[PDB]
């Protein structure tokens, strides 16, 4: 959804990898 | 649910405040040689539009879309390096701190203009509410 | 609090350590046969959801810089340099094999070569000389011994130092300075490695830090001026946030 | 010690050992039988933050 | 306890004042050599969680443990230190000046804010009690 | 409608 | 459910 | 020996280095000292009411 | 003994000795 | 029960 509103299902996990695979 | 001048304020700071982060992204990672897929460190901006909902070309900011610059990366000379090109090309990112400080700055005034708005409109309203004592 | 701060944040610790690495280096201008570190900043993006904005940033030290520096005339002939791209190989402090470009090569009361405390690896197992006696190296590593008293007609070689070949990107640098084969180029040219006939050594020229001055120079520069920058927008989300708490007010 | 007052200072000590060492060398020119200093350094453990 | 709103603000509060407390600490002995049992000072380090047992998903912050950071510790060469190792090493704190001091600030901006919030809810309360003349 | 705020929209640009 | 607070969850690290 | 004089032992590159470390970590406590001042006003504001 | 809860028990006299013993 | 508030007593003493 937009950022701000309501949604029914969680955020996924946030992560920021050092190097990609 | 946020109404009116509350949503345009609302909508208003958090936009400044994502202007200020790309800003101090940019800032940050000014010197970044590579990212994490060996691709360089491209410039990132923020587009603004206004709500306007469907009728109503009077509404608080928006950020549609976070774009990369596509302006050319700078080049320096590396033959050394790894992600040099087959000329010796090491690209490295596009940030005019200058550019940078600015909009940091100009964000912030932004962002400290709108909190006033909002404080005024609060105010308004809750005096509002004792229409007739 | 907004997040903006913990961007700012980073990249100013970041600096600090781009800083430590920049003197590290500079303090070993005249380390023998010295590899200087390099130092990158790199970005990674924080992935989720919404407008992908914030972009972290992380130093990094991708390898070392194996341009050969300058050579020493030091008319003494134990110390060797070796030709560029070129490796030493001493046994190192956890009885394994590491590589190194300190050609200052000393002998022991009981006749063992040694580099930095480090028994230097020869053909055939570390080298042990005539207790004593003087050594010549040749151009190819051969030792020659000459036992005092005895006439120069006795010179004979002793043993062959070991020489290799390896690039940057073959070679990381371990915790106590020596280099050592990476993962990958390990499991391609084997263990231990072979000694390569071409390198040439050069006896009586000692080689010198790498260290370049003027990107040490720009470096900190550079540094100095992301670090106030980086400080400045500390300043600006300090402010922001402070006037933005009001709004939680009546 | 914020990690990069310490790393110069090691360095500028070293430097001012390696003065006192060549002015040793060079007050002693006259002597006789006097054997030249050269100082010799290492870097000391490397610390690893975050591995490849 | 703190009634709802009190008891969520108040437990903020307490949690946001041990966090400084800790950068303050990290902050003043960033250049220890030792301490009483004659190991070096490692960074302290608090971590927050919420506290809602009674069947919800949101009550507020508690600081569940302080614990001292794993990063490894700064090396300096001193051998004429008593407590140098067998290679002549001291271990010195790993402390972030520039992490400890974005921290500061930033515990004081959300203690700030969560000042405003029971400031508010307190005068919301006070309202109600007139309710209806 | 709108564009990039701020910097890369104030300054001059070759036309496209 | 929760951990370090500041800056010791909010710098990049190599994964476990 | 005879004839010679031994001075002070004092290094100058340290004490400078001393100096300034201790210059940049008081401002720091000075820093963190005006934030716990700014921060108790509120508090004691919320004694209102 | 949850921090900023009521005991019985008074709290024991905290103490900050500058060396070990 | 009690004594010098404020700098003298938050300050390390040698013990006594």
């Amino acid at each position: 959804g937009v950022p701000g509103a309501l949604s029914n299902q969680p955020a996924p996990p946030n992560e920021a990898p050092i190097a990609t695979p | 649910a946020l109404l009116n001048i509350f949503d345009i304020a609302g909508s208003a700071l958090a936009a400044q405040s994502k202007r200020l982060n790309v800003a101090a992204s940019n800032l940050a990672n000014a010197d970044s040689v590579t990212g994490p897929d060996g691709q360089p460190y491209r410039a990132k901006q923020v587009v603004f539009q206004v709500d306007a909902a469907p009728g109503q070309a009077t509404g608080g900011v928006k950020v549609a879309s976070v774009i990369e610059s596509q302006a050319p990366e700078k080049l320096v000379y590396e033959p050394g390096n790894p992600l040099a090109d087959a000329n010796g090309y090491v690209k490295m990112p596009n940030v005019d701190v200058v550019g940078e400080m600015v909009n940091t700055m100009s964000a912030s005034r932004s962002y400290q203009a709108n909190i006033e708005v909002l404080n005024t409109v609060k105010s308004m309203m809750l005096k509002t509410l004792t229409l007739g004592q | 609090m907004d997040h903006a701060i913990y961007t700012a944040m980073g990249a100013a610790s970041q600096t600090l350590n781009q800083q430590a690495v920049t003197a590290s280096n500079l303090a070993n201008a005249s380390t023998p046969g010295f590899r200087a570190q390099l130092n990158a900043l790199r970005a990674v993006p924080v992935d989720g959801l919404s407008l992908a904005t914030r972009t972290l940033v992380t130093a990094s030290t991708p390898g070392a810089d194996m341009t050969p520096g300058q050579l020493d005339y030091t008319s003494r002939p134990l110390d060797v340099a070796l030709q560029q791209d070129g490796w030493l190989v001493v046994q190192a402090a956890d009885g394994a094999e590491g590589y190194t470009r300190n050609g200052n090569i000393q002998v022991g009361p009981t006749g063992q070569l040694t580099i930095q405390g480090h028994p230097v690896i020869g053909e055939g197992g570390p080298i042990t000389v005539p207790e004593g006696s003087e050594i010549t190296i040749a151009a190819d590593g051969t030792i020659s011994a000459l036992n005092p008293g005895d006439p120069p007609n006795t010179v004979a070689p002793v043993g062959r130092l070991k020489l290799v070949k390896a690039e940057g990107n073959e070679v990381q640098r371990s915790d106590d300075g020596l280099f050592r084969l990476t993962a990958e180029a390990q499991a391609e040219r084997g263990a231990v490695l072979a000694a390569d006939p071409s390198i040439r050594i050069m006896s009586g020229v000692l080689e010198g830090s790498n260290v370049k001055p003027v990107e040490a120079m720009t470096d900190m520069i550079a540094n100095a001026r992301r670090f106030e920058m980086q400080m400045k927008v500390i300043t600006s989300v300090d402010e922001n946030e402070g006037r933005a708490n009001q709004l939680l007010s009546m | 010690m914020i990690s990069s007052l310490w790393i110069a200072k090691t360095g500028l000590d070293a430097q001012q050992t390696n003065m006192d060492v060549i002015a040793n060398n060079l007050a002693n020119v006259s002597t006789n039988g006097f054997k030249r200093q050269r100082a010799v350094f290492e870097d000391l453990l490397y610390q690893t933050i975050r591995q490849p």
